[PDB]
């Protein structure tokens, strides 16, 4: 007895699925059709993040619609929770990896060449996938607080330090290449933290009648926001970069 | 006439070869067949000094076994403190094409040279607090290959014009020149007591020189190509060479012959550097296939591999107290093994 | 850290400052363009180096010719003594008569080597022998001895250069040959960008022992002469060097540019000796542009995998200062267009 | 093409007029020197971490 | 040669302000860290302030924190000290000292001259048994300086420094880290001792070596001096 009211009133859930498969396929095509964009390693992380967002969107409508058609408890909840948590962990991990890659690029030097760096990192990426799958074991008041802490505080810290370092290097190098990229990454991570924040606050304070109604409403809108956000997350990539749009159109 | 001189040189070559062969009753392998093997040598990586931005061509240990110098093609000399991985000095050069470097046994000076046919000497301890050029030595007609301090006032250099020389740092003129040689001198190694040295060239021969007179005493022709690396044994009665035919060799001064050949199959790349341990039991050699092998100096068996570089290993040195080994490579990293 | 002492923190911060300065200096010079010259002897590398310095940096002041007076004097006396040795080298008799005794006397006098100023008697004897028909014919008779190609210029202006009140000019300093040991480099600012070009001449040693030091340079310029197609031939050796340079495993990704110097000399001498001496397989007519195209065709076919890389060719005359500027503009345009990153 | 050839013959006599010892004696001296200094070689026998400056 | 020339100072009404400058010439100024060291008309020396190279670390003494300010101007090779709210206990003579820190360096090696300022109308304790020890030329003497906390660090170094001030001159470095002899110092001076007990030994004492000897510790900030021992004939 959750998410039913939106699911029951059958309106625009197909639009989220369409715009999310469109986003995922666009990003995947752009990354995968240009020789992995010079075999950059950060593109691998972005691709895995896309594979995660696509996983999430594919999971969320489909299972609920199946329950609509096939009329549960341990299973439907197991599937939903698993999907949500795994996607969350995957996104967090890939974001952290991207953060690190940029930070190392700025502080250190990429002038020295790297041979089969992607090949070495690929195992690390799988390691991350296994860790994400493991982390979701209980659900696949402790759980709620743990996610609320290690799913909100870590990005907001891993980005504030990176943003602090990023600003200083502008004064040091006066470079144009790192300006646009560091601003896009700053705005995306700021948006992701601001957006996700309230839902995890609600889930936290709920675990810690009016209580039931407020919690129900909060998780309801929360879930709805997370759904809609998963569909349109690649949108920031095109507004600032534009490179992806041109590449995708040319490939088609 | 000329032809009679050619026959005289042929008879002398036959006489020397026969006199060497006549005193080779037993081999080193048969005598040392009963020694126990060393076992397995496993060395881990202790440091990963990362401050160069181009290929590294040379390095040298300080005589106090703590400081070292490295030279690279971006135009910098960097002095490192290996205990804390700090940088002590960074010296810009007037020419970016540098192939060698050396460290004074007292710690006061540093030498450098390369494609400009000039050896530059830098003073490390001055009142102003910065490194400045003390002297520039000119007179070679080819690129500079190697250089080694004999003292705080004397230095020996070799060059690609088939000559070696002994310098007087106060006075800008050569004091002794070594000219009997035919190929290109590529490497050089000083004896512990600093009265003799050996040189290896690309005519597949090595020569033993005497510093006080400057005459050649013995010549060894055993390889089949260019010789790229050379080092003297710590006892002072033998030395080892490393060449482009994927083979190291050990030569003995007192018997004036060859003792052993260290080759293994599947290896088809050249050797860039060679060095001994303190007791003369392990021989360390760097290859072009990105690894570095450690050889049992008395038994031709291979006793391990050091496999932590991504490009060809170009320089390699062992400290005076023998606590660590440092290797450099073209991927712009230095590693300390122990 | 907490275990660090009072002095060690100062060491760490000094290391940090050294790292920052090193990084700044490294990335400052990581955006420049590095050219490299190669070729054979007397191809004309130093000529284009001097031309580059003249054009893209500044001119030469009047005081430079003061010290270049000695080297131009040495060049012209070496040229004339080579000529007077060559006239008797083949034992070719000439209508010298009294000029034969004059030549013997001045051959004796050539050991003066004052390098300050020629004797008026020496200049007069050189002038009067220069009008002799026999030595003039011998000057163009046999293209066998190693004669400098600037002798036709230096010995045609003796009425000005030999005077004590003589100073060289830009043309005089341009056609001045000297063999200096060591690497020569020159850096200049052009097209809002820094250029560095080298000249590995005088490294009389094995080239394969140090060629790997120049891995990954921005461009390589090859200088091949054309007027030396019947000099002891040399063009075959130039090709036997070109196939080794082009097929190198180190210069896989580097645009190769060809310069064909001495085009005016080729134009002058093509009407006398046919091209069949160098290439026996040639069968076309003795005309300029077809011969040049033939040289291009049989000089390009030594490149394997022509799909991956293509060589860029021009017909320059490095003595002429006008025609080097336009060619360098074209080559810098193409190297900028090929480096869009 | 005459001075180098004349010069090489005296050099060959000087390199052909030295006293030579047996290979066995030099081999026994190398093996004895290698055996004597075995205890002072850290790379042959790794030392405990209490006196390793790099651990 | 290395030179540091001072200027400024004068009679000041209490509660006012002033600024002292220290101009260097003869060495690479921007690669050194600078210290300000103060003395007293009759008392010993006391460390005041320290500025690093690149101006990335600043320390002040415990009694002048929040009133004094140190700065440097690298292109003009100048060092500045801005002094506000001058109390009557600041009447002293100020010195400008250079020091550089790496493996094997010798800090506090050049002191230069002073300037006279007349404002009138957890720390380690070092004790140096301050008294006059009479001497005669030819014999040998010893000087003691005991500490309160052990000066031996875990990396093997022990941070103790010895200085000599001849009458009416500037102080001179003699021994750093208890054994190393400074450049240009005769080999007649020896230093030894264990933790918390140190000795300086002079053998075959010559002339012109009369004056006051000070012992200093460099283990941790703020740096602390000793009372100073006097040698007189
Ligand atoms: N007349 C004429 N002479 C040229 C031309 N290019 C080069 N040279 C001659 O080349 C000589 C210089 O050769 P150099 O550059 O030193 O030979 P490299 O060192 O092998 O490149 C000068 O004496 C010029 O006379 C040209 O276009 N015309």
């Amino acid at each position: 007895e959750i998410y039913q009211l939106f699911e029951y009133t059958r309106l625009g859930v197909w639009l989220m699925c369409i715009v999310g498969t469109f986003l995922n396929v666009l990003v995947i095509t752009t990354i995968l059709y240009y020789r992995r964009k010079k075999k950059s390693p950060s593109d691998t992380y972005i691709c895995n993040l896309a594979v995660a967002d696509l996983l999430i969107v594919v999971g969320l409508p489909f299972f609920l619609e199946y329950a609509k058609h096939h009329p549960s408890r341990e299973v439907v909840c197991s599937g939903l929770n698993a999907c949500f948590y795994i996607c969350l962990f995957a996104g967090v991990c890939f974001l952290i990896n991207l953060s690190m890659d940029r930070y190392c690029v700025i502080v250190w030097g990429v002038e020295l060449n790297r041979v089969r760096n992607n090949k070495r990192a690929t195992c690390w990426v799988v390691i991350f996938w296994i860790l994400a799958v493991l982390m979701g074991m209980p659900h696949y008041v402790f759980l709620n607080t743990k996610v609320n802490i290690c799913g909100y505080l870590a990005p907001i810290a891993l980005m504030a330090y990176t943003y602090n370092r990023m600003v200083r290097f502008i004064i040091n190098y006066v470079g144009k290449w790192h300006m646009q990229t560091l601003h896009v990454l700053l705005v995306v991570v700021v948006s992701f933290a601001s957006f996700w924040f309230p839902f995890n606050l609600a889930l936290f304070l709920e675990s810690i009648d009016t209580l039931q109604n407020v919690i129900i409403f909060c998780l309801y809108v929360g879930q709805f926001l997370a759904y809609v956000r998963a569909c349109l997350n690649p949108g920031i990539y095109i507004l600032v970069g534009t490179q992806m749009r041109k590449d995708m159109w040319t490939t088609l | 006439e000329l032809d009679q001189l050619r026959q005289e040189a042929e008879q002398l070559k036959n006489q020397i070869r026969d006199a060497r062969k006549a005193c080779a009753d037993a081999t080193l392998s048969q005598i040392t067949n009963n020694i126990d093997p060393v076992g397995r040598i496993q060395m881990r990586t202790r440091r990963t000094l990362r401050g160069h931005l181009a290929k590294i061509y040379a390095m040298h240990w300080g005589t106090d076994s703590r400081l070292l110098v490295s030279a690279s093609q971006d135009g910098k000399l960097i002095i490192w403190d290996s205990y804390t991985t700090n940088k002590v000095h960074a010296i810009p050069l007037r020419s970016s094409w540098v192939m060698t470097c050396a460290y004074a046994p007292s710690g006061n000076y540093v030498a450098c040279g390369g494609l400009d046919n000039i050896c530059s000497i830098y003073n490390l301890k001055t009142r102003e607090g910065n490194v400045r050029v003390s002297r520039e030595l000119a007179g070679h007609t080819g690129y500079l290959s190697c250089c080694r301090f004999l003292d705080d006032n004397q230095i020996v250099t070799s060059s690609g014009d088939t000559t070696c020389a002994l310098w007087d740092i106060e006075t800008g003129q050569q004091t002794t020149t070594f000219t009997g040689h035919t190929g290109d001198v590529m490497s050089l190694s000083l004896a512990p007591d600093t009265r003799l040295f050996v040189s290896g060239a690309c005519d597949a021969s090595a020569k033993l020189w005497d510093v006080r007179e400057g005459m050649c005493r013995q010549t060894f022709t055993g390889h089949e190509s260019d010789i790229n690396a050379i080092c003297f044994f710590p006892n002072g009665n033998a030395f080892a060479t490393g060449s482009d035919d994927a083979t190291c060799r050990l030569f003995d001064l007192r018997a004036d012959q060859e003792l052993m050949t260290y080759s293994h199959d599947n290896i088809i790349c050249g050797i860039t550097s060679v060095s001994f341990s303190k007791s003369g039991r392990l021989l360390l050699a760097g290859y072009d296939d990105f690894n570095c092998n450690v050889w049992d100096a008395l038994k031709a068996d291979r006793a391990g591999v050091l496999a932590g570089h991504d490009n060809r290993v170009s320089c390699l040195g062992v400290t005076d107290d023998g606590m660590a080994v440092a290797t450099g490579s073209w991927d712009s990293f230095l590693k300390i093994w122990n | 850290g907490c275990t660090l002492s009072a002095e060690d923190k100062a060491a760490v911060e000094r290391s940090k400052m050294i790292d920052r300065n090193l990084r700044e200096d490294g990335e400052k010079a990581a955006r420049e363009v590095k050219l490299l010259l190669l070729g054979a002897g007397e191809s004309g590398k130093s000529t284009i180096v001097k031309q580059m310095k003249i054009i893209h940096e500044a001119g030469y002041s009047e005081e430079e010719c003061k010290q270049y007076k000695a080297v131009v004097y040495s060049n012209t006396i070496q040229s004339i003594i080579a000529i007077i040795r060559a006239m008797g080298r083949l034992k070719i008799d000439f209508g010298d008569s009294a000029r034969a005794d004059d030549a013997r006397q001045l051959f004796v006098l050539a050991g003066a080597a004052e390098e300050g100023f020629m004797t008026a008697e020496l200049a007069g004897v050189i002038k009067r022998l220069w009008k002799d028909s026999g030595v003039q014919a011998c000057f163009n008779r046999s293209r066998e001895y190693q004669l400098n190609d600037s002798a036709a210029y230096y010995l045609n202006d003796l009425d000005r250069i030999a005077q004590p009140n003589y100073i060289p000019t830009q043309q005089d300093v341009l056609r001045t040959r000297v063999k200096t040991t060591g690497i020569v480099e020159t850096h200049f600012t052009f097209k809002d960008l820094h250029f560095k070009m080298f000249d590995v001449g005088g490294q009389r040693s094995e080239r394969k022992k140090w060629i790997h030091c120049f891995e990954g340079v921005t461009a390589i310029i090859f200088c091949v002469a054309l007027s030396d197609y019947d000099l002891v031939n040399r063009m075959h050796e130039s090709m036997k060097l070109f196939d080794s340079i082009c097929n190198n495993k180190w210069f896989t990704d580097t645009s190769i540019i060809l310069f064909l110097n001495k085009k005016d000399l080729f134009e002058e001498k093509i009407k006398k000796s046919p091209l069949t001496i160098c290439y026996p397989e040639y069968a076309g007519s003795n005309t300029y542009e077809e011969a040049a195209a033939y040289i291009q065709c049989q000089f390009e076919d030594l490149n394997k995998r022509k799909d991956t890389k293509e060589i860029y060719t021009h017909f320059t005359c490095a003595t002429d200062t006008k025609n080097v500027q336009f060619v360098f503009d074209a080559v810098t345009d193409v190297i900028i267009k090929n480096n869009l990153k | 093409s005459i001075a180098q050839a004349r010069k090489l013959v005296e050099q060959l006599k000087m390199e052909a007029n030295i006293d030579r010892i047996k290979v066995s004696k030099a081999a026994a001296d190398l093996m004895a020197y290698c055996e004597a200094h075995a205890k002072e070689d850290p790379l042959l026998t790794p030392v405990p971490a209490s006196e390793n400056p790099f651990r | 040669d290395v030179q540091l020339v001072e200027s400024g100072g004068g009679l000041v009404q209490p509660g006012g302000s002033r600024k002292l400058s220290c101009s260097a010439s003869g060495f690479a100024f921007s690669s050194f860290g600078m210290h300000w060291v103060r003395q007293a008309p009759e008392k010993g020396l006391e460390w005041v302030a320290y500025i690093s190279s690149g101006s990335g670390t600043i320390y002040y003494a415990d009694t002048v924190k929040g009133r004094f300010t140190i700065s440097r101007d690298d292109p003009k090779n100048t060092l500045f000290l801005q002094m506000t709210s001058l109390r009557s206990e600041d009447t002293a003579m100020y010195y400008c000292v250079r020091s550089i820190y790496y493996y094997g360096s010798s800090p506090f090696d050049f002191w230069g001259q002073g300037t006279t300022l007349t404002v009138s109308s957890s720390d380690i304790v070092m004790t140096q048994a301050t008294s006059s020890v009479p001497v005669t030329p030819g014999e040998s003497v010893s000087i003691s300086c005991r500490s309160s906390k052990s000066l031996l660090h875990s990396n093997g170094n022990t941070y103790l420094y010895w200085f000599l001030q001849r009458p009416g001159q500037s102080p001179q470095l003699l021994i750093y880290r208890m054994s190393n002899l400074a450049s240009g110092v005769p080999d007649r001076f020896s230093g030894s001792g264990s933790g918390t007990a140190f000795t300086l030994t002079i053998s075959r004492l010559e002339a012109e070596d009369v004056g006051v000897y000070y012992c200093m510790q460099h283990l941790e900030y703020p740096l602390t001096f000793g009372a100073g021992t006097k040698l007189e004939l």
